[PDB]
C-alpha cells in the first residue's frame, strides 16, 4: 500500500 | 489417418521402452517421438498411462541425449493437450522435468521449461507439484542461459511461482534470483523477456528481503534503462518496480540517467505515469544531496510546480511532488536557487492554496514543511505573506494545539504544531510578517508552547519569540506573559537549539 517514514528532515514514501 | 495403426504401436513401443537394450529404447523413443507429432496418434499415446509412464521412466534415466530429446519432445507435445497434461502429472512427471533442468542439452532444457510452462498454466496442482521438487532453485540457475525464448519461458515460470507465496520469493533471493533478473535487464533487446523479467522483479520488490538485493544489484539504473521503451506494459511494469524499490535506493550512486527521465515522465499524458514518477523523485531526494542537486540541474523545480498546478486536488499526485520540492529547497548546495526557482515558476500562490481544504493532514504538513524552506529565500518573505500563508499557518497552529490537549489522518498535530511554528520562525526573519505575526495575537501560544515537553516544539517556538523580541513592543509583550519562566528552564536544555533560542530571547529581554 503505503507508509510514511519521517528521515530526520526528509520523509520516505514506503509502496505493496 | 493413421489412428488404427497408432493404437495397435503404442502396447510394443511401451514393451521396447523398458527392454534392456538401451538402442531399442532409443529407436523406440524416436518413433514415439514421431508418433507424438500427428494428431492422430498424438491422441493414442495421452489415451496410454503405461505409455506416458515409460516415456517419463526413459527421459529421467536415459543416458543417450537422443531419447533424452525424444522423450522431452514428445512430453513437449502431450502438454498441448487436457489428457497429455493430466497425464504427465500422474505419471509423476513434475519431479523427472524438474531433473531435466540440469540437463546439458539445450533442446532437453527447452522441452523441459515449455512443459512445466503450461503444467503451471493450465494443470491444476502443479505449482506446489513444481515447488516441492526445487523447479525454483533449477529455474533461477537457468536465468544464466543466452536464448531470449528459453528465458522469458523460464521468468514467466518463476512469475507464476513467486506471486503470493512468501517461501518462493525467499528461494529466488537464496538463489541469487535478483542479480541475474538484473543482468537480464540491462542485456537484452527482447521485449517479452524484458517484460516477463520486469514482472518477476514488481513480485519481489515488495518482498522486504529481495527489496534491497535488487537495488545493491543495480535494479534501479537498469529498470531505468527501459523507461523510455516504445512497449507501455514494459515502461509501467518498470515504473511499479522503481517506485516499490525506491525508498531502499536513497543511497544508490549512479541515477542520474534514471532522475532525467523521471523529470521528463512528470510531463507524461498518462497521470499514473506522472504519480509514479513524483513518488519516485520524492524518495530519491529524500536525504541524497548530489540527487537533490542533478533534480535541480535538469529543470526539476519547474516541472514538479507544473505537477502539483496539474494535479490540482488529486493529493496522490500533490504530496509526493511537494515532498520533492521539499527535499529539493533545502541541505544541499542549490537550495537556495530552487527556493526561488519555485517562486519564479508561479509556485507560491499553488503552494499556500494546498494548506486549505480539501487538503487533509498528510499533504498539509509535507506543504507547511515547504512553505518553511521557501521562506529562507528572502525573496519569498513578500510573495508568501501576500498569498496570506501567515494567518492560515496561525490557524492551523491553533486547532492543532487545540486538539492535542485531549492522532487525526495518520499524523500527529503535535507534528503541524511543529511545522507551523517553524514556518512562523523562519517568515518571521521579515518585519512586515513580524507585524501581522504579532497582529494575530500569537505571543501567548509560542510562550505556553515553551511548557511543551517536546524539544522540538520547545526550539521553534523559543525560535519565532527570538525573531519577534529584535522589536521593543514584542519583546515587551513576552516579557509581560512570564516567559523568563519557562526560557531560564530551556537555558539548560541538552538541546542545543532549545538553549540557544532560549537564551537569544532572554538577552533580547534584559537590562
Ligand atoms: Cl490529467
Amino acid at each position: 500500500x503505503v507508509t510514511r517514514n519521517d528521515v530526520x528532515p526528509d520523509s520516505l514514501l514506503v509502496f505493496x | 489417418d493413421d489412428a488404427e495403426l497408432a493404437t495397435r504401436a503404442i502396447p510394443e513401443l511401451t514393451k521396447l521402452l523398458n527392454d534392456e537394450d538401451q538402442v531399442v529404447v532409443n529407436k523406440a523413443a524416436v518413433m514415439v517421438h514421431q508418433l507424438s507429432k500427428k494428431e492422430a496418434s498424438r491422441h493414442a499415446i495421452m489415451r496410454s498411462p503405461q505409455m506416458v509412464s515409460a516415456i517419463v521412466r526413459t527421459m529421467q534415466n536415459t543416458n543417450d541425449v537422443e531419447t533424452a530429446r525424444c522423450t522431452a519432445g514428445t512430453l513437449h507435445n502431450l502438454s498441448h493437450h487436457r489428457e497429455g497434461l493430466l497425464a504427465i502429472f500422474k505419471s509423476g512427471g513434475i519431479p523427472a522435468l524438474v531433473k531435466m533442468l540440469g540437463s546439458p542439452v539445450d533442446s532437453v532444457l527447452f522441452y523441459a521449461i515449455t512443459t512445466l510452462h503450461n503444467l503451471l498454466l493450465h494443470q491444476e496442482g502443479a505449482k506446489m507439484a513444481v515447488r516441492l521438487a526445487g523447479g525454483l532453485q533449477k529455474m533461477v540457475a537457468l536465468l544464466n542461459k543466452t536464448n531470449v525464448k528459453f528465458l522469458a519461458i523460464t521468468t514467466d515460470c518463476l512469475q507464476i511461482l513467486a506471486y503470493g507465496n512468501q517461501e518462493s520469493k525467499l528461494i529466488i533471493l537464496a538463489s541469487g534470483g535478483p542479480q541475474a533478473l538484473v543482468n537480464i535487464m540491462r542485456t537484452y533487446t527482447y521485449e517479452k523477456l524484458l517484460w516477463t523479467t520486469s514482472r518477476v522483479l514488481k513480485v519481489l520488490s515488495v518482498c522486504s528481503s529481495n527489496k534491497p538485493a535488487i537495488v545493491e544489484a543495480g535494479g534501479m539504473q537498469a529498470l531505468g534503462l527501459h523507461l523510455t521503451d516504445p512497449s507501455q506494459r514494459l515502461v509501467q511494469n518498470c515504473l511499479w518496480t522503481l517506485r516499490n524499490l525506491s525508498d531502499a535506493a536513497t543511497k544508490q550512486e549512479g541515477m542520474e540517467g534514471l532522475l532525467g527521465t523521471l523529470v521528463q515522465l512528470l510531463g507524461s499524458d498518462d497521470i499514473n505515469v506522472v504519480t509514479c514518477a513524483a513518488g519516485i523523485l520524492s524518495n530519491l531526494t529524500c536525504n541524497n544531496y548530489k540527487n537533490k542537486m542533478m533534480v535541480c540541474q535538469v529543470g526539476g523545480i519547474e516541472a514538479l510546480v507544473r505537477t502539483v498546478l496539474r494535479a490540482g486536488d488529486r493529493e496522490d499526485i500533490t504530496e509526493p511532488a511537494i515532498c520533492a520540492l521539499r527535499h529539493l529547497t533545502s541541505r544541499h548546495q542549490e537550495a537556495e536557487m530552487a527556493q526561488n526557482a519555485v517562486r519564479l515558476h508561479y509556485g507560491l500562490p499553488v503552494v499556500v492554496k494546498l494548506l486549505h481544504p480539501p487538503s487533509h493532514w498528510p499533504l498539509i504538513k509535507a506543504t507547511v514543511g515547504l512553505i518553511r524552506n521557501l521562506a529562507l529565500c528572502p525573496a519569498n518573505h513578500a510573495p508568501l505573506r501576500e498569498q496570506g500563508a501567515i494567518p492560515r499557518l496561525v490557524q492551523l497552529l491553533v486547532r492543532a494545539h487545540q486538539d492535542t490537549q485531549r492522532f487525526v489522518e495518520g499524523v500527529r498535530m503535535e507534528e503541524i504544531v511543529e511545522g507551523c511554528t517553524g514556518a512562523l520562525h523562519i517568515l518571521a526573519r521579515d518585519v512586515h510578517n513580524r507585524i501581522v505575526i504579532r497582529g494575530l495575537n500569537t505571543i501567548p501560544l509560542f510562550v505556553q508552547l515553551l511548557y511543551s515537553p517536546i524539544e522540538n516544539i520547545q526550539r521553534v517556538a523559543a525560535g519565532v519569540l527570538c525573531e519577534l523580541a529584535q522589536d521593543k513592543e514584542a519583546a515587551e509583550a513576552i516579557e509581560a506573559e512570564g516567559a523568563t519562566a519557562p526560557l531560564t528552564e530551556l537555558l539548560h536544555s541538552r538541546n542545543e537549539g532549545v538553549a540557544t533560542y532560549a537564551a537569544a530571547v532572554l538577552f533580547r529581554m534584559s537590562e
